[PDB]
């Protein structure tokens, strides 16, 4: 019977002392607040045509978060966190033809903490041109979701790998991707 | 017209 | 990194049913991997999910200016965000592109596959029928399900299990509210 989902999803962290505030519909992110730059940050740029967020009331929020972690951190008897591993999943944004560009995405999936570091290796190198991600995205549940991008040309001598960071992963995770 | 999106305030839990 | 971690999380979800007529205001709390206390607008007080949230139920049940502004949040933060977006969210359409190709089958099997990739459209709402001579096809369609892209974007992968004799004409027909008719994508032997 559910029409559409709003969330306004925030976390803060310790002892890495990092906040995150977001915007949620259906499951894409409208928009998120830059911590460091006290700004409001729009997935897409034709949003802060129609629409606006006051970045303040973002970090406010994260105060508070901060306040009630240190509260809750004390209330649990200091019992940290369980380290959930991500699933991750490699697929482009449409079928693969040679010498037309395409978007190879990069899906980490049902994890905590909300860190990661991801790279994207082009025949076992580092890349970083065109590449774009989302923030850490709210589930129905306390696990995490993130989407990362790099725009490519297809070739059949180019391999890719999706290379993903995090402290239930014993081994950096690499999941790949080549033609054919 | 407001264009502005609202955010909840969040409060402080119990020191209790 | 081996040094412990400590999460203090927050979802604040407003649930829509029937545009705005009927919402439903869920202010979550979360410590680590456990949720302790909520906020439900059907219920209209904070109640304890675990044992952990019991001095947060009965502190901000007492807090009147903060359960006030709770029992509020369905008209003051739910349908003022929900119209505030309402352009670009839940009125957005983007077309799809339809594309067929032949493919492999994994291994050697009686039937190849015929798929219809359909990609970059928005809202997930979709109908992707496939066809054989002007017949719809229901016996022997696999799909992928639903794909969201994370950037706004959906996709889909709907196979067709066939055997390409007589010289027919296979057609993946796609039904999207970005269009008005439906699209289709016709492929020969
Ligand atoms: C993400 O990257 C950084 C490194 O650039 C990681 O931090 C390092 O973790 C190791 C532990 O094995 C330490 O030796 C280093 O001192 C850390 N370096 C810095 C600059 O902090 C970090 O742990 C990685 N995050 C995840 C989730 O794996
Ligand atoms: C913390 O320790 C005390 C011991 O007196 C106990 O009452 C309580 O169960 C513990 N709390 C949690 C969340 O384990
Ligand atoms: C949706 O809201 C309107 C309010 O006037 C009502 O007429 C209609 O019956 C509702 N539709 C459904 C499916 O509940
Ligand atoms: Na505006
Ligand atoms: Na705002
Ligand atoms: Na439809």
């Amino acid at each position: 019977k559910e029409e559409h989902v709003i969330i306004q999803a925030e976390f803060y962290l310790n002892p890495d002392q990092s906040g995150e505030f977001m915007f949620d519909f259906d499951g894409d992110e409208i928009f998120h607040v830059d911590m460091a730059k006290k700004e409001t940050v729009w997935r897409l740029e034709e949003f802060g045509r129609f629409a606006s967020f006051e970045a303040q009331g973002a970090l406010a929020n994260i105060a508070v978060d901060k306040a009630n972690l240190e509260i809750m951190t004390k209330r649990s008897n200091y019992t940290p966190i369980t380290n959930v591993p991500p699933e991750v999943t490699v697929l482009t944004n449409s079928p693969v033809e040679l010498r037309e560009p395409n978007v190879l995405i990069c899906f980490i999936d049902k994890f905590t903490p909300p860190v990661v570091n991801v790279t994207w290796l082009r025949n076992g190198k580092p890349v970083t041109t065109g590449v774009s991600e989302t923030v850490f995205l709210p589930r129905e549940d306390h696990l995490f979701r993130k989407f990362h991008y790099l725009p490519f040309l297809p070739s059949t001598e180019d391999v890719y790998d999706c290379r993903v960071e995090h402290w239930g992963l014993d081994e950096p995770l690499l999941k790949h991707w080549e033609f054919d | 017209v407001d264009r502005f999106y609202k955010t909840l305030r969040a409060e402080q839990a119990s020191q209790e | 990194d081996t040094r412990p971690r400590f999460l203090e999380y927050s979802t604040s979800e407003c649930h829509f049913f029937n545009g705005t007529e009927r919402v439903r205001f869920l202010d979550r709390y979360f410590y680590n991997q456990e949720e302790y206390v909520r906020f439900d607008s059907d219920v209209g007080e904070f109640r304890a999910v675990t044992e952990l949230g019991r001095p947060d139920e009965e502190y901000w049940n007492s807090q009147k200016d903060f359960l006030e502004d709770r029992r509020a949040a369905v008209d003051t933060y739910c349908r003022h965000n929900y119209g505030v977006g309402e352009s670009f969210t839940v009125q957005r359409r983007v077309h799809p592109k339809v594309t067929v190709y032949p493919s492999k089958t994994q291994p050697l099997q009686h039937h190849n596959l015929l798929v219809c990739s359909v990609s970059g459209f928005y809202p997930g709402s979709i109908e992707v029928r496939w066809f054989r001579n002007g017949q719809e096809e229901k016996t022997g369609v696999v799909s992928t399900g639903l794909i969201h892209n994370g950037d706004w974007t959906f996709q889909t992968l709907v196979m067709l299990e066939t055997v390409p004799r007589s010289g027919e004409v296979y057609t993946c027909q796609v039904e999207h509210p970005s269009v008005t008719s439906p699209l289709t994508v016709e492929w020969r032997a």
